C-alpha cells in the first residue's frame, strides 16, 4: 500500500499533481478555466540598499501611520 | 385641479410607450446626465430598465403592442430616475456655478 | 488677528558678522530645542570637473574623525548629547546640521567649528568612504527620479560646471586622492561663505559669543590669491533620452531657463507653480481636483504622478515640469501639460491667480513651522540673497501678485521658448523636440 | 491665552483643548477612537474605506464643494490613521479657518457615504494599498501584528484584497454610527479661539450618541509566518508582549528601545552607541540595519528587534541581535549608557513636539488617551524616573515572553523561533 493514492483515499489529487504534457484520448471531468484574473497595477521600482549607510534608518521601530490627503502624498510612517 | 388629472392620464395613453411596456424615466433621451443617472442607478432597477427596452425594441421590430391588461398604468407609473437625475443636475449646476465664479 | 497682524508678530531673525567675515545669524523662539547648522557657498557649480567628487567625499568624511575627536569620538558625543545630526549639498550650498537641546548649543558649535576647520582625513577612511560612495551611487542609478534630474541638468547646462552632478563621475571618484580633498577645503571652506544659522530656543548674545570663541580662526585670505570666480552658466535648449524598456514606467522632464534667486519675478512664478500644480496617484481630490491638469490626468488615467520645480542658482535656474507615466501616455501628458502652460501665458484668470497666491502662502508659511526648516531658510537667504527675507515682505510681494503681470511673466520665461527635455525609460512616445517647440507656441495667440 | 492650553470637557464626554499661538495658520484636529482595531472579521478594511472616503459627497456640502472650496482657501485636509485611533486635520489661513471647520466637521459627522462613490474609490483603495506595500516593511509589521494577536489589534491597517470590492455605504454607515461618537472623540486646534471651537463643537457634535462599541481587548497569541518572496535583503522582527500607553513599564520600554538603537542620529553613522548595530558589527562584514522596534497601544504592547540583513548572514545577524538584549536582559549595561538612552529619548519627544503637526498629534493622543494635558515637562520628569533595574526588568520580560515573528526575503538561512 505504498503510495499516496493507496494511503489517502479522496486526498489522492490533492497530494499529487498530475499534468497531461501531451492530451489524451479521453478528457477527465472538470477541465478547469481560469477567470481572466487581474493584474497588479503598473508602479514605480523602489531603490535598493547596496550599502550598509543608506540602509541604516531602514529597520521599522514605531508603530505604523497611515497618512492620506486631498492633495498632499499618502505617506507610511514607522 | 381634478380635470388635470384626467387629462394627463388620457395624455399618457395618447403618448403610446405605455402600450410597449416602457415608462417615462425610459423613454426620456439619454444625454451625458442622463449616463450619469443610469450609472447611478441600483442593480435591479437598471436590469429591470435595460429588460424594458430590449422587449420594449422587440415590439417595435414587430409592430406589436402588449395586451390591455399587460400595458402600465398612469399609477403605477413609478418615477424611479428622478432623484438621481435630480442629484446630477444639481452637481451640474454647482460646477457651472463655480466655472461662472 | 489677521494674517499680516500674525505674519508681523513673527520674530525677526538677528544677524551679524565676526572679524573674518563669516555670517551668523539666528531667530528665537520658543522651543525647548534648537537647530544649529553651518552653511558653505561651495558645491559643483565652484568643481571644475577634475575634483567633480570632493564636496561628495567631504560630505561623507566630516564626520569619520577630526584632529580633536578622531574615530568615534565625534559619534559618541553627539549621541551621548542625543542631537540629531545630518548633512547634505547641493549644487551651489553645503550644509551641515545639528538638531539638538537649547541646553547644549555650545557643545553643538563646538562640534561644528571642528567639523568645518579641523577635519582629519585618513587614508584608509579615504578608501572605506570610496567605496561606499561606488556603492551609493549604484543605488542612485537604480534610482528613477535622481537620473532624470541629473540628465535635465546635463542638458541643460552642458559645457558649465553646473551640468557635472554632486556625486561626480566614477572614475573621478576613483581617482581622487587626499590632496584634492585638502585643496578643496582649503580653497572652498573660507570664512565669509559660511553662515553659522541657529533656530530655536538660542540667544543670539551666546551664539556669537560661541562663534567668536570657536569660528574666529578659518583664515578667510587665500594661498597665493587663488580667489575664484563666479562665471554666469550658458543654458541650452535640448533634449536627452535614455531609452530602455525594460523599465515599467517613463519619467520625464521638461524646463526652461529660471530667473534666479535673486530676481524678483520668482514669487509670480511660483504662483504659476501653484495654479499649474502637483499630481500624485495616492491622493483624494479625484477628478475634481481644482488643478486642471491633475483633473484630466485623473479623468484619463495618464499619468502615475507630475510635480513642478522652481530650482534657482546664481542668476540661472530650471523651471518646469516633471511627470512619471506609462509608455503610453507620455505624448497626451505632454500635450496637456504644455496646454496648460500657455493658457497661463495667454489667458490666465484672476480667481485661480488668487487660488494660486493663498496656495502659495500656506506654502512658505507651512514649510517654515519647523526649527530645523527655519535653519535651513536662514542659511539659503543669507548664502543666496544675502540677507533673510521675512514673511511680512514675501506676503507683500504675493500681494503685489496679480494676473496681468503673472500673465506677462509667463509669457516672458515660457512661451516661445527652446526647452530642457530629460527622458529615462520607456519613452518612445515621448515627442520630438521640433513638437515640442510647437508645443511650445501656439497659433491662435 | 498664548501662556497655556484651554482645555474643557463636555458633559457628553467629547474633549476640546485650544491654543492661541497667533500663528499663521491654524490646525483644527478631530481626533477619533474608531482605528482599525474596532472590526470584527466581517468588516474588515472599513476603517481603510472611511480613509479615503474622507472627500466624499457630505449632508452639507458635496465632495466637489469640499475639494474646491479646500483649494481655494490653500488648505490642507489629511488623515492621519493608526491602528487605535484616525485624526482628521485641517490646515490654514487663520481667516478661514470658520469655513475649514464647516468643512471638517460636514465631513466627519455627517456623510451621506454613496453606493457610486465608494464603487468608483475601491480602485484607489487596492491602489492606496499597493502603493503602501511597495516598502517591505510595512508588510512585515502587519504580519507581525497578524501572528502577534488572535483579534482586535490583529485587523490590517489596510484593506484585504478579498475585501476589496465588497466593503459597502451600510458597512460605513454602521461603523461611522458605531465608532464616530462624542465620547470617543477629541477637537483640538492651534491658532483658534477656545469659544469658537466651543461654539463650533456645540453646533456640529451634539447629535451623536455615547461610548459606542467597546473593542476585543486583543488577546496575544505568537507564533510566526514567513513570506519568501526572492528579496536581496532579509526583514525579521521578532517580539514579545509589552506594557501600555500609560505605564512606567511603557516608559521603561522606551528607554530600553532607545538603549538597543532606535534609529540613526547621524547621517551615514556607525551607530556607536546602538548596542545591537555594534554586536552585529563585531562579527559581520556585510549591509546590515538592525534597530528596536517599539509599539504600545490602549491594552497592550510589542517590544522587539527588527534585522535587515543579506540573505546568508541573517542568521548569524538575528542571534547576534538576540543575544545582545540576553546579555542586557542579564544586566550588561551601565549608567552612563541608560543616561544616554534617557538624553536620547527625551530629545526624540522634544522634537516630536517641536512641529506644529506633530505638537498637534500629541496633545489629541493626550486628549483621547487620558483626557487631560500631561506638560512635555512632566513627560521629561518621567522620563528621568525611569530607573535602569526597571530596563532590565523589561529586556527580562521580553526574552522569557512568547515570540511573535514576522520574517520576509529569502529565508534559507533565516532561524525558526524554537532555533533562537
Amino acid at each position: 500500500m505504498l503510495s499516496v493514492a493507496a494511503r489517502s483515499g479522496p486526498f489522492a489529487p490533492v497530494l499529487s499533481a498530475t499534468s497531461r504534457g501531451v492530451a489524451g484520448a479521453l478528457r477527465p471531468l472538470l477541465q478547469g478555466a481560469v477567470p481572466a484574473a487581474s493584474e497588479p497595477p503598473v508602479l514605480d521600482v523602489k531603490r535598493p540598499f547596496l550599502c550598509r549607510e543608506s540602509l541604516s534608518g531602514q529597520a521599522a521601530a514605531r508603530p505604523l501611520v497611515a497618512t492620506v490627503g486631498l492633495n498632499v502624498p499618502a505617506s507610511v510612517r514607522f | 385641479s381634478k380635470w388635470l388629472d384626467g387629462f394627463r392620464k388620457w395624455y399618457y395613453n395618447a403618448a403610446g410607450f405605455n402600450k410597449l411596456g416602457l415608462m417615462r424615466d425610459d423613454t426620456l433621451h439619454e444625454t451625458e446626465d442622463v449616463k450619469e443617472a443610469i450609472r447611478r442607478l441600483p442593480e435591479d432597477l437598471y436590469n429591470d430598465r435595460m429588460f424594458r427596452i430590449k422587449r420594449a425594441l422587440d415590439l417595435t421590430m414587430r409592430h406589436q403592442i402588449l395586451p390591455k391588461d399587460q400595458w402600465t398604468k398612469y399609477e403605477e407609473d413609478k418615477f424611479y430616475l428622478e432623484p438621481y437625475l435630480k442629484e446630477v443636475i444639481r452637481e451640474r449646476k454647482e460646477r457651472e456655478e463655480w466655472a461662472k465664479k | 488677528a489677521t494674517f499680516a497682524q500674525a505674519l508681523q508678530s513673527v520674530p525677526e531673525t538677528q544677524v551679524s558678522i565676526l572679524d573674518n567675515g563669516l555670517r551668523v545669524a539666528s531667530e528665537q523662539s520658543s522651543h525647548a530645542t534648537c537647530t544649529v547648522g553651518v552653511w558653505i557657498d561651495a558645491g559643483s557649480r565652484y568643481e571644475t570637473e577634475k575634483n567633480n567628487g570632493a564636496g561628495y567625499f567631504l560630505e561623507h568624511l566630516a564626520f569619520k574623525g577630526t584632529k580633536n575627536r578622531p574615530g568615534n569620538a565625534l559619534e559618541k558625543e553627539v549621541e551621548s548629547i542625543g542631537a540629531h545630526l545630518n548633512a547634505y549639498s547641493t549644487r551651489e550650498h553645503t550644509a551641515y546640521l545639528i538638531k539638538a537641546l537649547s541646553k547644549d548649543l555650545p557643545k553643538v558649535v563646538e562640534l561644528l567649528a571642528d567639523i568645518v576647520q579641523n577635519s582629519s582625513l585618513e587614508d584608509s577612511q579615504i578608501e572605506k568612504e570610496r567605496d561606499v560612495i561606488l556603492r551609493e551611487m549604484q543605488e542612485n542609478d537604480a534610482s528613477m527620479q535622481n537620473v532624470v534630474f541629473d540628465y535635465l541638468h546635463a542638458t541643460a547646462f552642458q559645457g558649465t560646471p553646473l551640468a557635472q552632478a554632486v556625486e561626480g563621475p566614477s572614475e573621478n571618484v576613483r581617482r581622487l586622492s587626499r590632496t584634492d580633498l585638502t585643496d578643496y577645503l582649503n580653497r572652498h571652506y573660507k570664512a565669509p561663505r559660511m553662515v553659522l544659522a541657529a533656530a530655536g530656543g538660542v540667544e543670539h548674545q551666546q551664539l556669537l559669543d560661541l562663534a567668536q570663541k570657536h569660528l574666529s580662526s578659518v583664515s578667510r585670505v587665500y594661498e597665493e590669491d587663488a580667489v575664484p570666480g563666479l562665471t554666469p552658466c550658458r543654458f541650452t535648449g535640448s533634449e536627452i533620452r535614455h531609452r530602455d524598456d525594460a523599465l515599467p514606467l517613463a519619467h520625464v522632464a521638461i524646463a526652461v531657463e529660471g530667473p534666479g534667486w535673486a530676481n524678483p519675478d520668482n514669487v509670480t512664478l511660483q504662483v504659476a507653480n501653484a495654479i499649474i500644480g502637483h499630481y500624485d496617484c495616492t491622493y483624494g481630490g479625484g477628478v475634481h481636483l481644482s488643478s486642471p491638469l491633475a483633473s484630466v490626468a485623473v479623468a484619463n488615467k495618464l499619468c502615475q504622478s507630475f510635480q513642478t520645480f522652481n530650482i534657482s542658482y546664481s542668476d540661472t535656474g530650471l523651471l518646469g515640469a516633471h511627470f512619471v507615466c506609462d509608455a503610453m501616455s507620455i505624448d497626451d501628458m505632454v500635450f496637456f501639460l504644455q496646454g496648460q502652460w500657455m493658457r497661463l501665458c495667454t489667458s490666465a484668470t484672476e480667481s485661480e491667480v488668487t487660488r494660486g497666491k493663498n496656495i502659495l502662502r500656506n506654502a512658505l508659511v507651512s514649510h517654515l513651522d519647523g526649527t530645523t526648516p527655519v535653519c535651513e531658510d536662514i542659511g539659503r537667504s543669507l548664502l543666496t540673497y544675502g540677507r533673510r527675507i521675512p514673511l511680512a515682505e514675501w506676503e507683500s510681494r504675493i500681494q503685489e501678485v496679480d494676473a496681468q503681470m503673472l500673465r506677462d511673466i509667463c509669457s516672458k520665461y515660457f512661451y516661445d521658448q527652446c526647452p530642457a527635455v530629460a527622458g529615462y525609460g520607456p519613452i518612445e512616445q515621448l515627442p520630438d523636440y521640433n513638437r515640442i517647440r510647437s508645443g511650445m507656441f501656439w497659433l491662435r495667440f | 491665552q498664548p501662556q497655556d492650553l484651554e482645555f474643557t470637557k463636555l458633559p457628553n464626554g467629547l474633549v476640546i483643548a485650544s491654543l492661541e499661538n497667533y500663528a499663521p495658520l491654524s490646525r483644527i484636529g478631530l481626533f477619533v477612537k474608531a482605528g482599525s482595531r474596532y472590526e470584527d472579521s466581517n468588516n474588515l478594511g472599513t476603517s481603510h474605506l472611511l480613509r479615503l472616503a474622507s472627500s466624499l459627497t457630505t449632508k452639507g456640502a458635496s465632495s466637489f464643494k469640499i475639494t474646491r472650496g479646500i483649494e481655494a482657501v490653500g488648505g490642507k485636509l489629511s488623515v492621519t490613521a493608526t491602528r487605535e485611533n484616525m485624526a482628521y486635520t485641517v490646515e490654514g489661513i487663520r481667516s478661514d479657518i470658520e469655513i475649514l471647520m464647516e468643512f471638517l466637521l460636514n465631513v466627519t459627522t455627517a456623510p451621506e457615504f454613496r453606493r457610486w462613490e465608494v464603487a468608483a474609490l475601491r480602485s484607489q483603495l487596492k491602489i492606496d494599498k499597493a502603493v503602501a506595500f511597495q516598502n517591505s516593511q510595512t508588510r512585515i509589521i502587519e504580519n507581525l501584528h497578524d501572528v502577534a494577536y488572535k483579534n482586535a489589534l490583529a485587523n490590517p491597517l489596510y484593506c484585504p484584497d478579498y475585501r476589496m470590492g465588497k466593503i459597502t455605504s451600510e458597512e460605513l454607515h454602521y461603523f461611522v454610527q458605531n465608532h464616530f461618537t462624542s465620547a470617543r472623540m477629541a477637537l483640538v486646534g492651534l491658532g483658534v479661539s477656545h469659544s469658537v471651537l466651543k461654539q463650533v463643537a456645540e453646533q456640529f457634535l451634539n447629535m451623536r450618541g455615547g461610548l459606542g462599541l467597546a473593542g476585543a481587548k486583543a488577546k496575544y497569541r505568537g507564533g510566526e509566518i514567513r513570506e519568501q518572496n526572492g528579496d536581496n535583503l532579509v526583514h525579521a522582527a521578532i517580539v514579545a508582549e509589552s506594557a501600555a500607553i500609560g505605564n512606567a513599564e511603557a516608559n521603561a520600554f522606551s528607554v530600553l528601545q532607545h538603549l538597543l538603537g532606535a534609529g540613526p542620529h547621524i547621517k551615514r553613522g556607525n551607530n556607536t552607541t546602538s548596542l545591537l548595530s555594534q554586536s552585529v558589527a563585531k562579527g559581520s562584514h556585510q549591509p546590515f540595519d538592525v534597530s528596536a522596534f517599539n509599539a504600545s497601544y490602549s491594552d497592550s504592547g510589542l517590544f522587539g528587534i527588527y534585522t535587515i540583513s543579506q540573505a546568508a548572514a541573517a542568521g548569524e545577524v538575528i542571534n547576534a541581535a538576540y543575544n545582545q538584549v540576553k546579555a542586557v536582559a542579564q544586566g550588561n549595561l551601565s549608567s552612563a549608557d541608560v543616561q544616554a538612552a534617557k538624553n536620547k529619548l527625551k530629545a526624540g519627544y522634544l522634537m516630536s513636539v517641536e512641529t506644529s503637526e506633530g505638537f498637534l498629534s500629541e496633545i489629541g493622543s493626550q486628549a483621547l488617551a487620558a483626557g487631560s494635558y500631561m506638560p512635555p515637562s512632566t513627560v521629561l520628569q518621567q522620563i528621568d524616573s525611569v530607573a535602569d533595574a526597571d530596563v532590565v526588568k523589561a529586556a527580562k520580560k521580553f526574552v522569557s515572553g512568547k515570540k511573535s515573528m514576522a520574517a520576509s526575503g529569502n529565508l534559507g538561512h533565516t532561524p525558526f523561533l524554537d532555533e533562537l
